[PDB]
């Protein structure tokens, strides 16, 4: 989930946008 | 701001700025 993708590894805009409604 | 390790409030704030009027969901336990 978001923590694994963006906190413990380097985030990206692509990944952040997966969590927008 | 996006291309770094983002944790906790710092991650919530990035979601806020990127998603704008769409809003977002923050689910840390998945």
């Amino acid at each position: 989930g978001i923590v694994e993708q963006c906190c413990t590894s380097i985030c990206s805009l692509y990944q952040l946008e997966n969590y927008c409604n | 701001f996006v291309n770094q390790h983002l944790c906790g409030s710092h991650l919530v704030e990035a979601l806020y700025l990127v998603c704008g009027e769409r809003g977002f969901f923050y689910t840390p336990k998945t």
